[PDB]
């Protein structure tokens, strides 16, 4: 089943998921002990970024050199084993990799998939959760997991808050932080929340999910890219999951 | 972040301090080495005691690409480009130290600094350095 | 025909603002690349609006929103209006929203310059009317070809031009104007470089001053040190006295002061205990002196008050002679 | 951890200064103001919305002489600290769900106060001794978390 957790929601910023309330957040680490979020997809995948499994590496690796230097976490602190890695055929406009798991995971009420939508839910103004494990105020690896409410913000003002111009050859680095965020017609932007809290170091991979009421389900909307949006720059940036469903599953099929 | 009202702020406190920065760098990096022990293993070939040349040099070099950081306070990631490459390609320093540094700095200027320490003032140097530790620390691998 | 309308649109008056132009009923805006004191000149001229004062991007109005309906104008300023200079065609734009130009005319400016707080009406802090209003200039690359073009434009004698404010108490309110940078024969404060109206970190503790003077009443003198030519350094300036702040104070300054006085060179910066010599609160700054000038006034970029200094304070020398 | 008598001394000599009514009002006040996402826990305080508003909030000043008062209580137990936050404890993390980080991030918040309030008495080893205290307090206080 998906999209149905059993405790429905009512890093650096706040709302501690004490109750457990996101089933399908991952945690994996690193051979150098570096923790990032990835976001299980069904009982046998899991969606995380490009740049992320290129942790730990030289800008030339390959799927068999990633594959045995991962560690990777579901629900509390059960260990999988990871079977292999399919980075996505592009990585100069997606950001996205699958991993797919030696055996299927037991679903239960602290691990279970989040359901992928079939309609585009990245209307302005709707907000949505992404949950986390990423580093808090101190820069230091959160102990428990974590989540935010972030609003979709205009795509627009996004381009031009990281770039000079929305025209191409007009374009000039403007991003506030040194590394640049990975913007086209895949991906959109979102804003921080209103006590001033936004995603930071460690929370790539993690799933945008909005929870669609009249259904009661919950999808992955975006799937976070850019996690260096710390309370500097303005807007994270994600990718559209809608834009890769048709290769999710032709990956999953195959 | 980063207002308008954050950056004039920022900005009047660093030039009130002046050329005090270097001894307030300094007496920052001495409370640091002190209070956080850990942090002292990325300096291995400094001898680090209270009033060491060498970490008065440090400070001094600190406080200055600081004051360089806010007298460009819009195009920050530029001017602390340079060193925000060396911080993570060559020293490896792990991003919690930054916050400490931060923290450190700011209890050397609540220490020293007694009326310029307004609610307001400390909010907008705490983004500062904040900001300065964010862009150090956006490169790392 | 008649079917053509501008207006300006959200700068406080009819005569500022950023450029609309409605076509078909639509209303839309024009780029500011290329856009140029020409082109403002034109647009001031179709409101009657006087003459044209500033540019700028969507910094000043905001953004706009809609059609860029003008891009990479080609016009000589003497063009009736401005849908008659050259253009590539309607809606053919290379520029964001964010290269909105908007512009200020003179007659929804209304600009006047006084000094305020002075111990002459030549001396003061400097305060530009604007819409209405008083405010000051941060003293942010404030130098001494703008003190000389404030000094001309008050019809003060320019011969020596100081920054700084002597008396002037700390501003209030706006700061219009930041990083003037005049070449000296403008004729006005406003007609030199600077950076966009009312976009500025400065605080009102920075506030650009001058002192306009003939040299006639410039005095320096040493005191306290049992001669002229030995003491704490003592200045007067339009009858008010002061003292140079030691930051900044080397050899060559004091080889400069000991010349002015012909006792020869600066021997030391040392203290000796002679009479009293009360202190004060206006300080003289000296940035640097190459050490050949004739006098410390021909020092470039000195500054007269202004400034305060720590408890380091009251240089003084003792020369040969 | 181990405070040495040395350090002791030094902790309990400056906090026999503390003005115990006031100091903890300050560093929420500060912990408001310069940390945003803690207003979510302060609902009822009313209007969190600029720095003399909270400065000035009278429940922000009461509330901050309670906490202070739990530091005290921690600063003259520090050898049994667990059982004496234990209640503190249950409070913070299963009824309100505050994360952990925070009890850290008051701490140096308090620091920085502190450091404001006695400045040049407030020596680089009075603050290592500081902040061995209240690091070993809010892993006391996150202990339920575990
Ligand atoms: C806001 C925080 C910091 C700033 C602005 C800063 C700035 C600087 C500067 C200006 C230099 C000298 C660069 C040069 O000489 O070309 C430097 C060197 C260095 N920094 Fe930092 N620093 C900060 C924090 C830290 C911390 C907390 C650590 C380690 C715990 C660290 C690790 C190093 C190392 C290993 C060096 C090399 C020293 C040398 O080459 O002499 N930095 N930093
Ligand atoms: C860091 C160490 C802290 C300690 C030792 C502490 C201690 C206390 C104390 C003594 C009380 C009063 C309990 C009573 O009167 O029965 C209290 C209540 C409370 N604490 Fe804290 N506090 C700390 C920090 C925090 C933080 C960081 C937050 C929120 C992020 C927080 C949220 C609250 C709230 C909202 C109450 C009042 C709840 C109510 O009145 O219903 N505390 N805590
Ligand atoms: C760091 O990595 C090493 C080597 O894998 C491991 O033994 C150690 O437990 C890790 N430490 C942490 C804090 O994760
Ligand atoms: C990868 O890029 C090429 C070139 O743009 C494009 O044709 C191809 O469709 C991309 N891959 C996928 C899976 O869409
Ligand atoms: C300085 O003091 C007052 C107030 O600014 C001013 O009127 C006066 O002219 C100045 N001093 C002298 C000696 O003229
Ligand atoms: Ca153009
Ligand atoms: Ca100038």
């Amino acid at each position: 089943v998906c999209g149905k957790p059993k405790n429905p929601a009512n890093i650096l910023g706040g709302h501690l998921d004490a109750k457990g309330s996101f089933p399908w957040q991952a945690k994996m680490v690193s051979h150098h002990n570096l923790t990032t979020g990835a976001t299980l997809i069904n009982e046998q995948w899991l969606l995380t970024t490009a740049k992320n499994l290129f942790l730990n590496h030289s800008e030339n690796a390959t799927a068999k050199d990633i594959a045995p230097t991962l560690t990777l976490y579901v629900g509390k602190k059960q260990l999988v084993e990871i079977e292999k890695v399919v980075l996505h055929p592009n990585y100069s406009q997606v950001d996205i990799g699958l991993i797919k798991l030696k055996q299927k995971v037991s679903v239960n009420e602290r691990v279970m998939p989040i359901c992928l939508p079939s309609k585009d839910y990245a209307e302005v103004g709707r907000v949505g959760y992404v949950s986390g494990w990423g580093r808090n105020a101190n820069f230091k690896f959160t102990d428990h997991l974590k989540y935010v409410m972030l609003p979709v913000a205009d795509q627009d003002q996004c381009i031009r808050h990281y770039e000079g111009s929305t025209v191409p050859e007009k374009k000039t680095p403007k991003s506030p932080v040194g590394v640049q965020p990975i913007l086209n017609e895949h991906t959109f932007c979102a804003g921080m929340s209103k006590y001033q809290e936004d995603t930071c170091y460690g929370d790539a991979g993690s799933a945008f999910a909005v929870h669609d009421l009249e259904e009661d389900t919950w999808y992955a909307t975006g799937i976070l890219s850019f996690d260096k949006s710390c309370a500097v720059a303005e807007y994270g940036v994600y990718v559209k999951v809608t834009s890769i469903q048709d290769w999710v599953q032709k990956t999953i099929a195959e | 972040v980063l207002s308008p009202a954050d950056k004039t702020n920022v900005k009047a406190a660093w030039g009130k301090v002046g050329a005090h920065a270097g001894e307030y760098g300094a007496e920052a990096l001495e409370r640091m080495f002190l209070s956080f022990p850990t942090t002292k293993t990325y300096f291995p070939h400094f001898d680090l005691s209270h009033g060491s040349a060498q970490v008065k040099g440090h400070g001094k070099k600190v406080a200055d690409a600081l004051t360089n950081a806010v007298a460009h306070v819009d195009d920050m990631p530029n001017a602390l480009s340079a060193l925000s490459d060396l911080h993570a390609h060559k020293l490896r320093v792990d991003p919690v130290n930054f916050k400490l540094l931060s923290h450190c700095l700011l209890v050397t200027l609540a220490a020293h600094l007694p009326a310029e320490f307004t609610p307001a003032v400390h909010a907008s140097l705490d983004k500062f350095l904040a900001s300065v530790s964010t862009v150090l620390t956006s490169k790392y691998r | 025909g008649s079917n053509l309308e501008m207006r300006l649109t959200r700068g406080g008056n009819m005569c500022s603002g950023r450029i609309e132009i409605k076509f078909q009923g639509r209303w839309g805006t024009v780029c500011d690349d290329n856009f140029n004191i020409d082109h403002a000149s034109v647009i001031c001229r179709q409101l009657e609006c006087g003459s044209a004062v500033s540019f700028s991007g969507s910094s000043n109005f905001g953004e706009g929103s809609g059609p860029i309906w003008f891009d990479d104008l080609i016009c000589n300023g003497n063009e009736s209006a401005l849908w008659n200079c050259k253009h590539q065609g309607w809606g053919k734009h290379n520029c964001d929203h964010a290269e909105d130009a908007g512009v200020i005319c003179s007659k929804g400016a209304d600009l006047s310059l006084r000094l305020v707080d002075g111990v002459t009406e030549c001396s003061g802090r400097l305060e530009v009317r604007f819409q209405g209003e008083w405010g000051t200039i941060c003293d942010d690359g404030w130098d001494s070809y703008d003190a000389a073009v404030a000094c001309k434009q008050l019809g003060c004698p320019t011969a020596v031009t100081a920054i700084g404010r002597v008396n002037a108490s700390k501003g209030f309110g706006h700061i219009w104007l930041d990083s003037v940078s005049c070449q000296g024969h403008e004729p006005a404060i406003w007609q030199c470089k600077h950076h966009e109206w009312g976009k500025h970190y400065c605080n009102h503790n920075e506030d650009a001053g001058v002192t306009c003077s003939d040299g006639s009443d410039l005095e320096l003198r040493l005191r306290g040190g049992g001669s002229r030519c030995a003491g704490t350094v003592e200045v007067e300036i339009q009858r008010l006295l002061g003292k140079v702040c030691d930051r900044g104070w080397g050899l060559k300054e004091a080889d400069v002061v000991c010349r002015q006085l012909g006792c020869g060179s600066a021997l030391k910066t040392s203290y000796q205990v002679y009479s009293k010599i009360q202190a004060t609160n206006t300080w003289l700054f000296l940035s640097s002196c190459n050490g050949n000038e004739t006098s410390l006034w021909d020092c470039k970029n000195w500054q007269w008050g202004g400034l305060t200094c720590d408890h380091y304070e009251e240089a003084k020398i003792t020369c040969s002679a | 951890v181990h405070l040495t008598p040395e350090e002791k001394s030094a902790v309990t000599a400056l906090w026999g200064k503390v003005n115990v009514d006031e100091v903890g009002g300050e560093a929420l006040g500060r912990l408001l103001v310069v940390y945003p996402w803690t207003q979510r826990f302060f609902e009822s305080f009313g209007d969190l919305s600029t720095p003399d508003a909270v400065m000035g909030n009278p429940k922000v000043k009461a509330h901050g002489k309670k906490v202070l008062g739990a530091f005290s209580d921690g600063l003259a137990h520090l050898d049994n600290l667990k059982g004496t936050f234990a209640t503190l404890s249950e409070l913070h993390c299963d009824k309100l769900h505050v994360d952990p980080e925070n009890f850290r991030l008051l701490g140096n918040v308090l620091v920085c106060v502190l450091a404001h309030h006695f400045g040049k008495e407030f020596t680089p080893p009075v603050q290592a001794a500081y902040q061995k205290v209240v690091a070993g307090v809010a892993n006391a206080l996150a202990h339920k978390y575990h």
